[PDB]
């Protein structure tokens, strides 16, 4: 510390990169079209999952 | 030839850039940025990318301003800095795809390998994922119109590597991971039909306008495909599925055994402190 | 042979109808079963709790 000091940071936002960044964020998180990655776990349920039951009974 | 792309959000972030530096001076109008990436391997990854001076004209749709020497200093002092990323190919912040696109990017074309296309909105409210991958290539057609270039949707994915996810992750403190349960799932399965109805509501209004109210051919075969996958689910009778629902179903009694059962063992310690505690504090307290 | 469950079949005199059929999701009925005999056992201990710290 002798001779060697810091300094507080703070960030800012505007609207533009809430919605932009959240949405975008948001959306690399879901789907295209986001309805197409869904049916595949409903209808998994019956094929993969039924052994992840089995093994978490 | 290539099948999917992954496009960080530095860039889109970067077009967040190109609107933070305008200035307040009224233009607003497309800006081309000269987009960059690994064309090496097949899947194509963008890291970063600049900008480049685009100007058109009001009246005039065929004017078109770019650079070379900006574009090899850019690129010659960014490949002296980082060798690993090439040129690959530009995009546009416009919404609508005019025709001098084709002058565009064809200066890409001629000096450059064959590059990619992304349009986005100017304004974040597209619900839908704003990144489009348009290659350019040349196809041949059917009704014998002379060969041009065509845009062929290619899907893309929004993906960081390694630290974008934490610096964005940092940022926002208000969005949730991926969190498997209930909140997670029912808020998907609450707006996925606003997802949708926004998206296929949105389009079918200038569908059936154009239809009717459309010249200038705008390759009407597709939509004998269109119509066909339309009516390849012609109202099933869900009479062969009925046993499917008899084994949903029994899954389903499946989840009330587990959920019954499970919560009933779960009510042990609970329904016994709540008497050995009580009794006891009440016993011992005075 | 079909007393010995070997395969699957069934014979038939009136009609002679051969029929083959099977039920691949065995360890389904098993398991729940015997998470319910298990659970009976907690169910019933638990009110021997209850039982002996109230009566």
């Amino acid at each position: 510390n002798r001779h060697y000091y810091s300094i507080t940071i703070n960030y800012r936002k505007n609207e533009l990169e809430q919605k932009m960044l959240l949405n975008l964020h948001k959306k690399s998180w879901m789907e295209g079209l986001t309805l197409q990655d869904y049916s595949e776990h409903c209808k998994h349920n019956e094929s993969v999952v039924k052994e992840m039951l089995e093994l978490a009974k | 030839a290539v099948q999917k792309v992954v496009v960080h959000p530095l860039v889109l972030l970067s077009v967040v850039d190109h609107f933070n530096r305008i200035g307040k001076v009224g233009n607003q109008k497309r800006v081309v940025g000269v987009l960059l990436g690994s064309w090496q391997k097949k899947v194509l990854d963008v890291s970063n990318s600049f900008a480049v001076p685009f100007d058109e004209d009001d009246k005039d749709d065929s004017v078109w301003f770019l650079d070379h020497d900006y574009l090899e200093n850019m690129y010659g002092m960014f490949k002296k800095v980082n060798a690993r990323e090439r040129i690959v190919g530009w995009y546009h912040t416009g919404p609508k795809l005019h025709k001098n696109d084709i002058a565009i990017n064809e200066l890409m074309k001629r000096y450059c390998p064959n590059s990619v296309l992304v349009i986005i909105d100017v304004k974040p409210k597209d619900l839908g994922l704003p990144t489009e991958a348009y290659i350019s290539v040349e196809e041949v057609h059917d009704d014998g119109t002379p060969t041009s270039k065509t845009f062929e949707h290619v899907t893309s994915e929004i993906g960081a590597e390694e630290a974008e996810e934490v610096g964005v992750e940092h940022l926002l403190r208000d969005i949730k991971d991926t969190t498997v349960g209930t909140l997670s799932q029912r808020i998907t399965n609450q707006v996925h039909g606003l997802k949708g109805l926004n998206s296929k509501l949105l389009d079918i209004r200038s569908y059936l306008e154009k239809v009717a109210t459309g010249k200038l051919p705008i390759n009407h075969q597709i939509i004998y495909q269109l119509q066909d996958v339309f009516n390849l689910l012609p109202d099933v009778s869900l009479q062969e599925f009925v046993k499917a629902f008899y084994l949903k179903t029994n899954d389903q009694m499946v989840v009330v055994y587990l959920a019954s059962l499970i919560r009933s063992v779960v009510a042990l310690h609970n329904l016994i402190n709540n008497k050995i505690a009580n009794r006891d504090a009440e016993k011992k307290e005075g | 042979m079909i007393l010995d469950k070997k395969f699957h079949g069934i014979l038939d005199q009136g009609e002679g109808v051969l029929i083959i059929f099977d039920e691949p999701p065995v360890d389904k009925t098993y398991e729940a079963a015997l998470e319910t005999i298990q659970n009976m056992s907690k169910v019933v201990d638990s009110l021997y709790n209850k039982a002996k710290k109230l009566t």
